[PDB]
């Protein structure tokens, strides 16, 4: 029986932005959950709907994997039920969420000298993003009454904007890798369990 | 009023690499991202990578990392796509494109990228002849590796039944096309009938004669 | 894992006038972020629909888009001439950027069987290299069809380049070239070659042979 | 944080005017930078807006065909250019922040004043005035008269004397030339004690003149 | 082309009283998606660019003190201070980002309101130097006083004088809230050498009478 690649996710070399977060399938594996609990090296590894304890002799038919980094004062979003720029326009999570979050400082591998501007994070949305939904669009934002057929102007701005991730930098400002696991059972057989 | 311009076809040996220009113009450069897909002869589009002028990420497709560099010019506001150690499986037609978020909405001319091991050389003509309503006949050209060429048959006179096919690469070799013309079987004996090939690249005319 | 896009029907044949719908379908949810681009032979695509529901500038009002999620339509209030083309539909949801197989549209007509010819090679290229036997299709409409490569009463699938042209803008029928490649020793193995069709239009399959 | 204009010059009706607006201690660019003029003694009239990170500009229909604004090829300028000057273009233009960016707090820059006159660079022509017939406390002054362009700077007792002093704001005359008159009110039991002086500088024209004031017997 | 009207166009106010500035726009400056009311508020002290202290209507910029309040909605919106002081002297302006183009009001030049105070009218001849010049003009002074309201009209050899006087007057003073003018006359020396007299006439709210401070030719 083969192990699940979760050093695939935890070690990717190169990480995504939250307006185009990563998602990973997982299944036909068995994975070893207690294994990444006490590995302390997550600075945030909170679950919600399941008990971290009684996760690792349990299974489930499909896993998905979201990765991404953001801000140490934007991990809090990462929830469901939250507010915010992240919550409200990058990546949303459902009510009814049964999986977990994990992240974890990253100021060695996503900062460097001069500061680090290749991660995004979405600005501006005519509405909030859907459960698990995600949008890409750099269509310019009409933030007046005025509308702008993709052309920038007054009230109409580019949606993305880069952060600013410098080596010395804020706690909350710095570099945060974060992988959200989704714990999903549906109509067929359990693929993913631990020992 | 948008409108992009792509750099020429070049052709490169096996192992080496090109670099694919694309000048963007009629519309604000920066304000909108640029995309580079490619499109095999006879297959569907393959999207290469995604770079924003903005911030200057980019972004590959899933095995392209090592071999696809995508760079941008906000000053002349041109962006280049590179593949290096190209293979023969790379060779296809690079397309640039206006990126927006979540859709692409104009198109460039599009860039041919020819990578075969082989080097420039003039086809040979081989002639076609029937025998045993009306009869078919024609041409065969063989062993060119460029791939323009046309036939032209009588001048430009002998226009109506005659069907020029696209050239197929044959097996390592050289592309290979064949052109044909449907004609009366009571007029194969009174008229004479003549393919002239011109192939550009090589600077070599041939004329071949058709006949049982 | 990256996302896969699926279309119905990989090809179609209608006229002007009718009324056609494609369909389009993807692996994973992507909401409102499908678009729809249409191709022509020789030409780069253009957008024709993005967000799979809202039309794009410089489209006539003929074409709509619909759909959510996984499922994706795209409908023609009345085909025109100028419609006739490859259709593609494309994910703006995620990365990496995919695209569909593709649905060529081609016009309508009454079934036609193919005239089909042989050719022998000529005396002129056995002394430089061996040629290939030349079988070719004629004006069918269906592009649909099997070019059957046999020897005695064997049937050999080594090596079949099966070269076809574009719909025809007169008579609207295709034209299919197929080169069975063999050597000058091996041409000599057998001497007798039998060039084999299947297609719509014929009540029974067509053999055309030509011996020495 | 803030955000430094160029100097403060003056052009002949029917040049260009350059205006350079850089953004230092960080980019502008979430919400983009305005520009803002105002005519001297009149409200804000808005001008245009533009990107400094990307470029790109949006205009009023007023200054459609006169401005120009260009992106910086480095530094993390703003530039602006005006031609066809007319007289009325004579004003202060300022660079604006958006009011809803919290990145860089509300905050303007120094507006690079402009002159639109067929008037040339002239010096001042300071003349004395005598103080007599007054007081209960007497008030005496300076004149400056015939000076173009604007600013000019006054003061008293080379900066010694700050109480009291009242300095007018200036008049354009009909030949094109601006004219003030700075006044001080000192104890009339001081006319003999100390003496005044008045120091005017006019920078464009870099004259400098002190003017010795002496009260009048009478 | 949103019109921004402000009223009054100039406001006076004691000190430690509360200032009521009003602002109405053209059009409403709220949004349907998010009620929020595209309307902001500036401070523009005579030296130096604008400062802002409201935006959208109600939130204050941090860093100004709770005196500064935004309120209204729809198209009626009123900026309120509840401690006027004498740092807070400038004109005041509110400004819609609604829709393109953005537009400012009018004004409202707020200034301290405190007790009437009669101003001391000084005289001065032109200077012997500027004589000596082309042309000379004539100084009339006025000094500390609260109503800016104040006409003065030159008189030579009880002849009234127009067209030829500038009035100037200089922005008020924080620290006693009064003004202070000089009215300018100008004309040729030879015209200055016809006549012998020369008067302003100064009147004034503070002043029961009109005050005239007067001066002959052959003088000191
Ligand atoms: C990543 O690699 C380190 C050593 O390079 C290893 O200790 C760690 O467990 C890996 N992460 C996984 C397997 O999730």
């Amino acid at each position: 029986t083969n192990l699940c690649p979760f050093g695939e996710v935890f070690n990717a070399t190169r990480f995504a932005s939250v307006y185009a977060w990563n998602r990973k399938r997982i299944s036909n594996c068995v994975a070893d959950y207690s294994v990444l609990y006490n590995s302390a090296s997550f600075s945030t590894f909170k679950c919600y709907g399941v008990s971290p304890t009684k996760l690792n002799d349990l299974c489930f038919t499909n896993v998905y994997a979201d990765s991404f980094v953001i801000r140490g004062d934007e991990v809090r979003q990462i929830a469901p039920g939250q507010t915010g720029k992240i919550a409200d326009y990058n990546y949303k999570l459902p009510d009814d969420f049964t999986g977990c979050v994990i992240a974890w400082n990253s100021n060695n591998l996503d900062s460097k000298v001069g500061g680090n501007y290749n991660y995004l994070y979405r600005l501006f949305r005519k509405s909030n993003l859907k459960p698990f939904e995600r949008d890409i669009s750099t269509e310019i934002y009409q933030a007046g009454s005025t509308p702008c057929n993709g052309v920038e102007g007054f009230n109409c701005y580019f949606p993305l904007q880069s952060y600013g991730f410098q080596p010395t930098n804020g706690v909350g400002y710095q570099p945060y890798r974060v992988v959200v696991l989704s714990f999903e059972l549906l109509h067929a057989p359990a693929t993913v369990c631990g020992p | 009023q948008v409108q992009l311009v792509q750099s020429g076809a070049e052709v490169k040996k096996p192992g080496s690499s090109v670099k694919v220009s694309c000048k963007a113009s009629g519309y604000t450069f920066t304000s909108y991202g640029i995309s580079w897909v490619r499109q095999a002869p006879g297959q569907g589009l393959e999207w290469m990578g995604g770079i924003i002028p903005m911030f200057g990420t980019t972004n590959y497709a899933q095995k392209f990392q090592g071999r696809v560099t995508i760079t941008a010019d906000k000053s002349t506001s041109t962006a280049y796509m590179e593949l290096s150690s190209l293979r023969s499986e790379d060779t296809a037609v690079y397309y640039c494109a206006r990126d927006r978020g979540d859709t692409i909405d104009y198109w460039g001319q599009g860039t041919l990228v020819t990578v075969s091991s082989a080097s420039t050389k003039g086809p040979s003509v081989f002639p076609l002849a029937p025998s045993s309503g009306t009869a078919a006949l024609g041409c065969l050209v063989k062993d060119y590796f460029p791939e323009p060429v046309t036939v032209s048959w009588n001048s430009g006179a002998l226009t109506s039944g005659v069907h020029t096919f696209p050239a197929v690469l044959q097996s390592s070799g050289l592309y290979s096309l064949s052109s044909v013309v449907t004609v009366p079987s009571s007029s194969l004996g009174t008229q004479t009938y003549i393919c002239n090939v011109n192939h550009k690249p090589s600077n070599t005319k041939v004329d071949k004669k058709v006949e049982p | 894992s990256d996302i896969q896009m699926t279309q119905s029907p990989s090809s179609l044949s209608a006229s002007v006038g009718d009324r056609v719908t494609i369909t389009c379908r993807a692996s994973q949810g992507i909401s409102n972020n499908l678009n729809w681009y249409q191709q022509k032979p020789g030409k780069a695509p253009k957008l024709l629909i993005y967000a799979a529901s809202s039309l794009e500038s410089g489209v006539p009002s003929r074409f709509s888009g619909s759909g959510s999620g996984t499922d994706f339509t795209l409908t023609i209030s009345s085909l025109q001439p100028e419609d006739f083309a490859t259709y593609y539909c494309q994910q703006g949801n995620g990365f990496p950027l995919t695209f569909g197989p593709g649905t060529k549209v081609d016009i309508k007509r009454t079934v036609a069987a193919p005239s089909v010819f042989i050719f022998p090679p000529s005396d002129e290229q056995l002394k430089s290299g061996t040629a290939s036997v030349v079988c070719l299709l004629n004006n069918f409409y269906p592009r649909e069809a099997k070019v059957q490569w046999k020897v005695d009463n064997a049937l050999q699938s080594g090596n079949s380049q099966e070269s076809v042209t574009e719909q025809d803008s007169k008579d609207s029928t295709y034209s299919l070239s197929s080169t069975l490649t063999l050597s000058k020793a091996d041409y000599e193995k057998h001497k007798v070659y039998a060039c084999e069709v299947t297609h719509q239009g014929l009540s029974s399959p067509v053999t055309k042979s030509f011996n020495r």
